RNA sequence: GCUCGCCGGAAGACCAAGGGUUCCUGUCCAACGUUAAUCGGGGCAGGGUGAGUCGACCCCUAAGGCGAGGCCGAAAGGCGUAGUCGAUGGGAAACAGGUUAAUAUUCCUGUACUUGGUGUUACUGCGAAGGGGGGACGGAGAAGGCUAUGUUGGCCGGGCGACGGUUGUCCCGGUUUAAGCGUGUAGGCUGGUUUUCCAGGCAAAUCCGGAAAAUCAAGGCUGAGGCGUGAUGACGAGGCACUACGGUGCUGAAGCAACAAAUGCCCUGCUUCCAGGAAAAGCCUCUAAGCAUCAGGUAACAUCAAAUCGUACCCCAAACCGACACAGGUGGUCAGGUAGAGAAUACCAAGGCGCUUGAGAGAACUCGGGUGAAGGAACUAGGCAAAAUGGUGCCGUAACUUCGGGAGAAGGCACGCUGAUAUGUAGGUGAGGUCCCUCGCGGAUGGAGCUGAAAUCAGUCGAAGAUACCAGCUGGCUGCAACUGUUUAUUAAAAACACAGCACUGUGCAAACACGAAAGUGGACGUAUACGGUGUGACGCCUGCCCGGUGCCGGAAGGUUAAU
RNA sequence: AGGACCGAACCGACUAAUGUUGAAAAAUUAGCGGAUGACUUGUGGCUGGGGGUGAAAGGCCAAUCAAACCGGGAGAUAGCU
């Protein structure tokens, strides 16, 4: 059993672009942005624990952050994870 | 046997094979191969110590009777095979409660002789007894020179040495280089001229050969420069120092013999 | 032609990194002048 | 912005002599 | 958008290494782009990589590295055993189709497969840090079966031609389908089945090995491809359409046959040669310990899991290595058409590009080229460079020679298209059909259809038939070196180096010799037919004289002679 | 069958021309040699400076080699400019 507090650690964000938008009503699957040191079953029990809704399989990948030049000095924006949560076969989440 | 082979190539047109039918074509025995990674004359440290040693074809060490152990058990020779390490070829025996080996050829050894060990055994050759029970006068080979160690004296192709007294507890050898020798006398040695004894009627024919064998080329002393060697230099062609090793010690004509321990075990010196 | 560095990680890593630094007497001396000389990168890994 | 790319001329390599000798 | 050109064993596609957001959208053109720029691999903001099956991680080792103790060493540390790491190798399992501006063997649809736990049913000898089998292995070649893949016909759909002719023996396009599962073929390999015993595999044995005895000469192992099945599906030229002209949805026929054929598969096979061709785990099996019907094992059956990391993009380059958006360098995989022997070469398809400065004018001169009167090495250090010769089949061929060579010696002839032999021959492939059939992917006459050289005779065209590209200059005397090889990366490729062979010499194995104060290691897991060193450099004929000098080897009778 | 033959990949580097402050701190073009072996190449390992390695040229050891490079002795020394 995962622990409660790490089960509330690990949900970050969800995900705002043209491909989770249709990948939210073509396929229910929620994009949702976790944790950098989540893994794929305390993310299935978290999504089922906290937002209360029956899940099929998680699909994770990390996204590598860019490196910008603000100013004069180049710096490196923080790499993070992203999941693909799928849900099951007719059931609502938003 | 040697076969000149017909000069339809330069380079085949000097090579001399030494063909047999006996040699088993087919595989080894699993259980006696090993691994035996190639040196290349390079030590620990990682230097080449020894020098042309480097290259040629993968050979797998076999694992041979050297000792004769089983003494007491009448072993009839399987088969002949063709050992790449050593110069002579091997014969694969089979014992009589079914545990095979392999013992370095003698002379007029085929597959079917009974070759036996021990201290029972009888003269023919292959048998290996004690030269406490050696006739005196004959011919033997494999022979130990420190009781229980695995044979040391005259196991290459064709050679062979001669047991030409005994007193005391001691056997004296004239061994293949003519020089005569103390052997303790509880040493097994073993009957017979060892096999490949037209080993040296082979010629290489080409360079390649060396290499196959897995020797590089050596560079005489006298091309080269005097930072590389001591007789390097000279325009022209110059050799006016007196002959010496690539470290400064002459070759042609000196004695280096070291060990004093082991000087009490020559009768005579060869000649 | 062929230029004198043709790069690869593992070798690059393996010779020039901070364990293969780390594992010897006077490879601990390079990095403790690098501390003290206060650079960015101790070394390539 | 302003880049500013003018980087300081290391320019010098080396050289050889591979020339016709009076001698 | 329309034309034109170029690559097409690449200048196309997929990758590893390497780089690190360059990938895609929107916006700006200050700087960067060898120019302009609304463009960009530039700036800015946003988006983007989805894995039980691909690859790492993991299990197993090679060369090798670190190496508890230990040996050795002024100190540092050097070596090395148990071990433990180390892939470029060994080890379980996924294909097809579709979508995105950007991923896809990862997403979705269809059909799968592997290893483990757990629990339930039946049954009983399970167990290893061990023994054994197997894993498990070279180069060359040759043949057979096939496949990828193409060509031709059929079939379905479209067309009747901007210019003579074009209802045909016409033109164009399609003619796709896997993994898995069964069937176990082309073939290869192996004698099986059973009983008793054993000086053996550190003990253990029913396993392996070795002997003796009975029965059967057919059982097993391995195995590409085919045929089903997956598939009734998907894919499919196309139509029908709503408009943001960008699109987008529904439907959607034929979907076979013959021949040719690979370097890919059977093949980790077979023949053959000597230069004698990784290791350990997976995996199968035997048992000692012990555990005693507890555990465990194995045939199922359900149920849960398969984690973490890379999956964008370039990847023979404008993004890696070269200071540059540099005519340089870089390993694997896929290899279509027409001639061709060919992966050369010429033109092409799919595909991708026109090399990030252009417009003139048509001077000298320079670079890359084309042709040339008459002569043909007169040029010159020197036929340097150019020019020529070039192919396939046949005729022919000398001096010399180590009998192989020389030799493709030289030198010459034929070469296109069309017709006949023969409306496409010999040969290859084999549909039917017929008979057996130890009945099936079986075997014999049977040759339809398909493909298809090569030769002779005749006719005819051109100045020229290998018509283009590709494609020996030949001969004579001689030096040096036997040859194939290797070198002064970047002014010297040779007559230099090596070389097989010859000889001398050292070395009796705890070898000589080298690297190391030393341990040790190479020598060598080799033993005088071996190894080191030296000189010479195949093969034929040969190697003559000198021991005064300097070496080296043998003497220890005498002179001189150190520490003590 | 062969360190056999002619010849593309691939390895080279023999001749000529072009460049030589170039497109390139050794290259392009046209020819040329080997091309089943003493071949060539990917990936990892090894040998360290009087040392390595060398089919031997004093060659190669990061565009440098009759003894690398980096720091230190060090402001060496210089009857010389
Ligand atoms: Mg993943
Ligand atoms: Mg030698
Ligand atoms: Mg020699
Ligand atoms: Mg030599
Ligand atoms: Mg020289
Ligand atoms: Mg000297
Ligand atoms: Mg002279
Ligand atoms: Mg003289
Ligand atoms: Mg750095
Ligand atoms: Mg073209
Ligand atoms: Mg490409
Ligand atoms: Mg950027
Ligand atoms: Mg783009
Ligand atoms: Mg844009
Ligand atoms: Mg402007
Ligand atoms: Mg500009
Ligand atoms: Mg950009
Ligand atoms: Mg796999
Ligand atoms: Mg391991
Ligand atoms: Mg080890
Ligand atoms: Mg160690
Ligand atoms: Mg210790
Ligand atoms: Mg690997
Ligand atoms: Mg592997
Ligand atoms: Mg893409
Ligand atoms: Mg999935
Ligand atoms: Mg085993
Ligand atoms: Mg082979
Ligand atoms: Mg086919
Ligand atoms: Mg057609
Ligand atoms: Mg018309
Ligand atoms: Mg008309
Ligand atoms: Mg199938
Ligand atoms: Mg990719
Ligand atoms: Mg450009
Ligand atoms: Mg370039
Ligand atoms: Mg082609
Ligand atoms: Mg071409
Ligand atoms: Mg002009
Ligand atoms: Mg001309
Ligand atoms: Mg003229
Ligand atoms: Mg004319
Ligand atoms: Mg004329
Ligand atoms: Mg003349
Ligand atoms: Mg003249
Ligand atoms: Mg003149
Ligand atoms: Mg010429
Ligand atoms: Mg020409
Ligand atoms: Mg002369
Ligand atoms: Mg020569
Ligand atoms: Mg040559
Ligand atoms: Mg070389
Ligand atoms: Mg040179
Ligand atoms: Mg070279
Ligand atoms: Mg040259
Ligand atoms: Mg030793
Ligand atoms: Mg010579
Ligand atoms: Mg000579
Ligand atoms: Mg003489
Ligand atoms: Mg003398
Ligand atoms: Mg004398
Ligand atoms: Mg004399
Ligand atoms: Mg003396
Ligand atoms: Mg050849
Ligand atoms: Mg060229
Ligand atoms: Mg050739
Ligand atoms: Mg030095
Ligand atoms: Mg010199
Ligand atoms: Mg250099
Ligand atoms: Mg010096
Ligand atoms: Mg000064
Ligand atoms: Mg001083």
């Amino acid at each position: 059993m995962i622990r409660e507090e790490r089960l509330l650690k690990v949900l970050r964000a969800p995900h705002v672009s043209e491909k989770a938008s249709t990948a939210m009503e073509k396929s229910n699957t929620i994009v949702l942005k976790v944790a950098k040191d989540a893994t794929k079953a305390e993310i299935k029990a978290a999504v089922q624990k906290l937002f209360e809704v029956e899940v099929e399989v998680v699909n994770t990948l990390v996204v590598k952050g860019k490196v910008k030049r603000h100013g004069q000095r180049i710096g490196r924006r923080s790499d993070w994870k992203k999941a693909y949560v799928t849900l099951k076969e007719g059931q609502n989440l938003d | 046997a040697v076969v000149k082979c017909k000069p339809t190539s330069p380079g085949r047109r000097h090579v001399v094979k030494v063909v047999n039918p006996e040699l088993h074509k087919g595989k080894p025995f699993a259980p006696l191969l090993e691994k035996n990674s190639k040196s290349g004359g390079r030590n620990n440290n990682g230097r080449i110590t020894t020098r042309h040693i480097g290259g040629g074809h993968k050979q797998a060490y076999r694992i041979v009777d050297f000792k004769r152990n089983k003494d007491g058990i009448p072993a009839v020779v399987e088969r002949l095979e063709y050992d790449p390490n050593r110069s002579a070829n091997i014969a694969l025996v089979l014992y009589k409660d079914g545990e095979r080996r392999y013992i370095l050829a003698p002379k007029g050894l085929k597959a079917g002789d009974q070759i036996q060990s021990g201290v029972d055994a009888a003269i023919k050759p292959g048998n290996t007894l004690p030269m406490r029970n050696i006739p005196v006068g004959s011919t033997v080979h494999n022979v130990e020179m420190k009781p229980g160690k695995g044979g040391q004296l005259a196991r290459s192709a064709g050679t062979y040495v001669q047991i030409v007294a005994r007193d005391g507890a001691y056997v004296t050898l004239r061994l293949r280089s003519g020089e005569m020798r103390k052997v303790e006398a509880d040493c097994r040695a073993t009957l017979g001229e060892v096999g490949n004894a037209e080993h040296m009627l082979r010629v290489l024919g080409k360079a390649g050969a060396a290499r196959w064998r897995g020797v590089r080329p050596t560079v005489r002393g006298t091309a080269m420069n005097p930072v590389d060697h001591p007789h390097g230099g000279g325009e022209g062609r110059n050799f006016g120092k007196h002959p010496v090793t690539p470290w400064g010690v002459q070759t042609k004509g000196k004695k280096t013999r070291s060990n004093k321990r082991t000087d009490k075990f020559i009768v005579r010196r060869r000649s | 032609m062929k230029r004198t560095f043709q790069p690869s990680v593992l070798k690059r890593n393996r010779s020039h990194g901070f364990r293969a630094r780390m594992a010897t007497k006077n490879g601990r001396q390079v990095l403790a002048r690098r501390r003290a000389k206060g650079r960015a990168r101790l070394t390539v890994s | 912005a302003a880049a500013a790319a003018a980087a300081a001329a290391a320019a010098a390599a080396a050289a050889a002599a591979a020339a016709a000798a009076a001698a």
